[PDB]
């Protein structure tokens, strides 16, 4: 198969912002491993000229989520948010980076 | 920070 082009591993928050601020399309994102919280994943995404950061949460049942809908994998969370906004105030749909 | 916390 093909590996996922959105997983960037352990990269700083500032480095994700520098990279995403240079993307052209709204929704360009990456998943990175948080340095502030070891073991947590951070979803960094571009909207307008800004770069917003979302913490990938895990509930008591071990399911991943951003708000209320629960997923069995990061892969499913990411794919679901290609057509459902990651934000409750803005319409930010995840779309792959131009590598 | 994080838009979704809390």
């Amino acid at each position: 198969m093909k590996p996922h082009p959105w997983f960037f591993g352990k990269i700083p928050r500032a480095k994700a912002e520098e990279m995403l601020s240079k993307q052209r399309h709204d929704g360009a994102f990456l998943i990175r491993e948080s340095e502030s919280a070891p073991g947590d994943f951070s979803l960094s995404v571009k909207f307008g000229n800004d770069v917003q950061h979302f913490k990938v949460l895990r509930d008591g049942a071990g399911k991943y989520f951003l708000w209320v809908v629960k997923f069995n994998s990061l892969n499913e969370l990411v794919d679901y948010h290609r057509s459902t906004s990651v934000s409750r105030n803005q319409q930010i749909f995840l779309r792959d980076i131009e590598q | 920070x994080y838009v979704n916390v809390x």
